[PDB]
C-alpha cells in the first residue's frame, strides 16, 4: 500500500507536469495570435483613417494608389487574421489528449 | 544501550540530513521557476517592443506607396519613425 | 526628411526607392527578430514542467 502511494504519485506528477508545459505552451501562442493581430490592426487603423481623409472630396491622383493600398493592407489583414485564429484553435486542440488522461 | 545510544539517532540524524535536503532543493526548484519565468517575461515584453516600431515602420511603407514624397503624412510618419526608435533606445 | 524640405525633383525616384528598401528591410528583420524571441521564450516551457 505504499507502492499504491507511489505508483500513482509517479503518474500524477508526470501528467500534471506535462499539462504545465501545455498550459504554458498555449499562452505562448496565444500571445503570439493576439500581439500579431494588435500589430496589423493598428498600422491598418492609420490606413483606414487616412483613406477616409484624403478622400473626403475624391482625390484624382492618389486614387489608384489608395485603392491598391486598401487592397494589401486588407488583404494582408485578412491573412494575418486567419492564421491568428488557426493557431489558437491548434492550441485548443492540444489539451484534449492530456484531458482524457487526465480522467 | 547500542540501539538508543547509536542506532536511533544516527537514523534520527539522516532523517534530518535527507530533510534538510529536501528543502534546500525545494527552494533550488523555486529559484529556476522564477528565473525561467523571468527569462519568458524580458523575451515577450521585448516582442511587443519591438512591435512597436514594426507597426509604425509597416505603416510608413504603405504611405511611401502614395507616391506623394512630399505628403504631409509619409513625412509625419517619417518623422515619428525617428522619435518611436528614440524612445525605444532609452526606456530599452 | 532634409533633401525633400523642397521637391527635389531629381533624387525623387531614389529618395523612394530607398525609402522602400529601407523600410521593407527593417520590416523583415523586425518580424524575423520577434520570431526569434518568440521561439526562445517556448523553449523554457518543456523544461519548466519537467520542473514541477
Ligand atoms: C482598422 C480595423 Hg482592426
Ligand atoms: C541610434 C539613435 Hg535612434
Amino acid at each position: 500500500l505504499s507502492r499504491f502511494k507511489q505508483e500513482y504519485s509517479q503518474a500524477a506528477s508526470v501528467l500534471v507536469g506535462d499539462i504545465k508545459t501545455l498550459l504554458m505552451d498555449s499562452q505562448d501562442k496565444y500571445f503570439e495570435a493576439t500581439q500579431t493581430v494588435y500589430e496589423w490592426c493598428g498600422v491598418a487603423t492609420q490606413l483606414l483613417a487616412a483613406y477616409i481623409l484624403l478622400f473626403d472630396e475624391y482625390n484624382e491622383k492618389k486614387a489608384s494608389a489608395q485603392k491598391d493600398i486598401l487592397i494589401k493592407v486588407l488583404d494582408d489583414g485578412i491573412t494575418k487574421l486567419n492564421e491568428a485564429q488557426k493557431s489558437l484553435l491548434v492550441s485548443s486542440q492540444s489539451f484534449n489528449n492530456a484531458s482524457g488522461k487526465l480522467l | 544501550g547500542v540501539v538508543e545510544g547509536k542506532l536511533i539517532p544516527e537514523l534520527k540524524n539522516k532523517l534530518k540530513s535527507v530533510q534538510n535536503f529536501f528543502t534546500t532543493l525545494s527552494n533550488t526548484v523555486k529559484q529556476a521557476n522564477k528565473d525561467i519565468d523571468a527569462a519568458k517575461l524580458k523575451l515577450t515584453t521585448e516582442i511587443a517592443a519591438i512591435g512597436e516600431i514594426k507597426t509604425e515602420t509597416e505603416t510608413t511603407r504603405f504611405y511611401v506607396d502614395y507616391d506623394d514624397l512630399m505628403l504631409s503624412l509619409l513625412k509625419e510618419a517619417a518623422k515619428k519613425m525617428i522619435n518611436t526608435c528614440n524612445e525605444y533606445q532609452k526606456r530599452h
